[PDB]
C-alpha cells in the first residue's frame, strides 16, 4: 500500500542535498575520543586543545572524499556502478601510498 | 595585551574597492589572512633560492618577475606583471 | 577522578552510516557491504601519520597540550594544506 | 618631515611597510634590494582582488550579501586558473563543487 | 636533439645548447614515461583487458592530477 | 625526406621499446598518438622553466644545471648531473 | 699549538668542517649551536653506509669488483624502507626493477 | 689552473673501503653519492630552519635536528641514526 521508491532513486537525492551542503558529517564526540584513544600509544595524558580537534575532523572528511570519488570513476572504467575494496587499493597505488 | 598582526583591515580596504556593498563572515576573513600568508613565502621561496643560484647575494625586483612566471601560470603572469611593472615605475616616478 | 581513559573499540565509533553519508557527498551511489572495514583502516592509516609528526612538534616544544597551530604544520609537511585556522 | 606611507607613495592599498619587515626576518636573503617589495606587494593585491571579485560576484548571485567559505570554495574551483594555484590547500568547510557522473544518471 | 631545438625556438631565439644538457631530457621523459607505463598497466588489468587504450591513459594522469 | 615536424621523429618501435620496459604487453595503435602529445605536454613545462634560469642569468646558452633545477621543480629530483 | 680535525675527534669521517660552514651561509639561521653540525654528519655517515652495503651485494651478485648505477637503483629500491625516502628520485640509468605481473605470464 | 671544485668524493671513497675493502667504485656513480647526499643535507637544513622559526628560538641545535631527523626517515632508521648522533656527540663532548 504505501509508495516506495525505486532502488537508488533515494540515494541520488542526498548526493544533491550532500553537496550543496559544507557541514560535517561525522558524529562530533566518538572522533573526539578516537584520536585520544590513538594519541596514547605516542604520549600519555596529553591534553588535546580544543579547537584542534575538529580540525583533524575537517582535514580528515576532506581527504576522505577525495578517496571516494577517485575510486568512483575506476569502477565506471571497470563498468561498474558499485565500489569493492579492490579499487581503493588501485587508486592508493596510483597516487603511491600504499606501495 | 597580546598584540597581534594579520591583514584583515587590507583585504577589507580592497574588498570596497572592488565591491562597496557586499558583507564577508569573520571565518572566511581568516582564510584570506591565511591564503595571503600561504603565497607569500611561497613567491619568496623561488626568489631566495635564484640568489644563490646566480649567487648574487641581493633580492630585487628582476629577481621577483621570473620568480612570477616560475609560480603562478597562464595569463595571471602577465597581468601582475604588467601590474607590477606599472607599480614600480610609479612609485619609482614618486621616489 | 584522575587516571585511565577510553581505550578501547573506538574505531567503531565511526558508526557504518556515517560513512555512508561521507561516500553520499562522493557520489558514488551503490555501495557494497564489503568496503566499510577497509576505510576504517584506511582512515586509521592516514590517521596517525597526522598525529605523529603532530606529536613531535609538541615535545620539542615542551609542552602538554597538542596545539591546532601545530596540526596544520604537519598536514602542510604531508602535503594537504589547510585554510582556515593559521598562518 | 610630512612623512606618507609607501604604500601610498606607490599608490597600493597593500602595506609595504610590513612587508620588507618580513623579508629581512625571513632569512630568505642576507639583503634585499629596494624595488623588490613594491614589486611583490603589487601582485597580491592584484591576486586578492581576482579572487574576491568572483566570490562576492557568487554570493550576490546567490543572493546573499554576506561572504562565507562556502561561497569561496565555488569561486577557486570554478576558475581552472586560480584552480592551479590552489589545487593542493583545501579550505575549511568548503563543501565539494556539485557534480555527479554522467553514468549515474537514471537509466532513461 | 633536433626535437628539442625545434621547441625550444617558440619561447625564445638562438639557444645553444650545451652538449651534456642534452641527453637528461631523455632520461628525465624517459622515466617519466616509464612511470606513466607501467600504472597504466593496473588500469588496464583491473577492467580484466590485456592491451592498453587511450582512454586509460587519460584516465591514470587524472588520479595522479596532472590530467586536471 | 625528414623536413617536418620533428615529434614524428620518434618512431613507433622506439615507443614498443619503451612499453616494454614498462613491462607492457599488447598495445593497440591509437596509443602512438596521445603517448607524442602526452611528451609533447611534458616537454613544454620544463623548457619553459629551464628557458627562464638562462635568460635571467643572461646566458645564451642552456646548460646542464638548469634542466635539474626545473625537474626539481615538478618533484622529480634528479641524481646524476650535477648538484 | 697544534691542530686536530674535529672529525677526527668525533672518530667520524665525513667533513664536519667543511659541513659546518655551509649551514652557516646556507641561511637556514643566524646562529649554529655548534653541536649541531657534528651530529648532522654523523648522520649522513649511517645514511651512505647503509645503501653501498646493500650495493656490495648486488655487485657480489653480478660478480662485478667495480660498483656501477645499475647495482645502486638495484639496491634502494628492493629495501621497500629506503624506497620511501627516495620516493621521486630518478637515477640517471637505473633501469626498472626485473618484474612482471603474474596474468602476464602463461596460464601454466 | 684554477677554479677549484668542492665535492665529497674523499670522503665517500673512504668509507667505502670499511664496509667492502675490496670493491672498485665507477666514476660516474661517484657523482651520483656526491648528489644524493647534498640532495639529504639540504633536505633535512630547510626542515630544521622552519622549525626554530616556528619556536622562534635564533639558533639551530642538535636538538632541532634530532627532532627533524625523527620526522624525514621514515621509522626505523631514525632509531640508529638517532643513535648514531647521540653517541657521535658524546665522544665529541667528552674530548670536546
Amino acid at each position: 500500500k504505501p509508495h516506495r521508491y525505486r532502488p537508488g532513486t533515494v540515494a541520488l537525492r542526498e548526493i544533491r542535498r550532500y553537496q550543496k551542503s559544507t557541514e560535517l558529517l561525522i558524529r562530533k564526540l566518538p572522533f573526539q575520543r578516537l584520536v585520544r584513544e590513538i594519541a596514547q600509544d605516542f604520549k600519555t595524558d596529553l591534553r588535546f586543545q580544543s579547537s584542534a580537534v575538529m580540525a583533524l575532523q575537517e582535514a580528515s572528511e576532506a581527504y576522505l572524499v577525495a578517496l571516494f570519488e577517485d575510486t568512483n570513476l575506476c569502477a565506471i572504467h571497470a563498468k561498474r556502478v558499485t565500489i569493492m575494496p579492490k579499487d581503493i587499493q588501485l587508486a592508493r597505488r596510483i597516487r603511491g601510498e600504499r606501495a | 595585551k597580546t598584540r597581534k598582526e594579520s591583514y584583515a583591515i587590507y583585504v577589507y580596504k580592497v574588498l570596497k574597492q572592488v565591491h562597496p556593498d557586499t558583507g564577508i563572515s569573520s571565518k572566511a576573513m581568516s582564510i584570506m589572512n591565511s591564503f595571503v600568508n600561504d603565497v607569500f613565502e611561497r613567491i619568496a621561496g623561488e626568489a631566495s633560492r635564484l640568489a644563490h643560484y646566480n649567487k648574487r647575494s641581493t633580492i630585487t625586483s628582476r629577481e621577483i618577475q621570473t620568480a612570477v612566471r616560475l609560480l603562478l601560470p597562464g595569463e595571471l603572469a602577465k597581468h601582475a606583471v604588467s601590474e607590477g611593472t606599472k607599480a614600480v615605475t610609479k612609485y619609482t616616478s614618486a621616489k | 577522578k584522575r587516571h585511565r581513559k577510553v581505550l578501547r573499540d573506538n574505531i567503531q565509533g565511526i558508526t557504518k552510516p556515517a560513512i555512508r553519508r561521507l561516500a553520499r557527498r562522493g557520489g558514488v551511489k551503490r555501495i557494497s557491504g564489503l568496503i566499510y572495514e577497509e576505510t576504517r583502516g584506511v582512515l586509521k592509516v592516514f590517521l596517525e601519520n597526522v598525529i605523529r609528526d603532530a606529536v613531535t612538534y609538541t615535545e620539542h616544544a615542551k609542552r602538554k597540550t597538542v596545539t591546532a597551530m601545530d596540526v596544520v604544520y604537519a598536514l602542510k609537511r604531508q602535503g594537504r594544506t589547510l585554510y582556515g585556522f593559521g598562518g | 618631515a610630512k612623512a606618507k606611507t609607501r604604500s601610498s607613495r606607490a599608490g597600493l592599498q597593500f602595506p609595504v611597510g610590513r612587508v620588507h619587515r618580513l623579508l629581512r626576518k625571513g632569512n630568505y636573503a642576507e639583503r634585499v634590494g629596494a624595488g623588490a617589495p613594491v614589486y611583490l606587494a603589487a601582485v597580491l593585491e592584484y591576486l586578492t582582488a581576482e579572487i574576491l571579485e568572483l566570490a562576492g560576484n557568487a554570493a550576490r548571485d546567490n543572493k546573499k550579501t554576506r561572504i562565507i567559505p562556502r561561497h569561496l570554495q565555488l569561486a577557486v574551483r570554478n576558475d581552472e586558473e586560480l584552480n592551479k594555484l590552489l589545487g593542493r590547500v583545501t579550505i575549511a568547510q568548503g563543501g565539494v563543487l556539485p557534480n555527479i557522473q554522467s553514468v549515474l544518471l537514471p537509466k532513461c
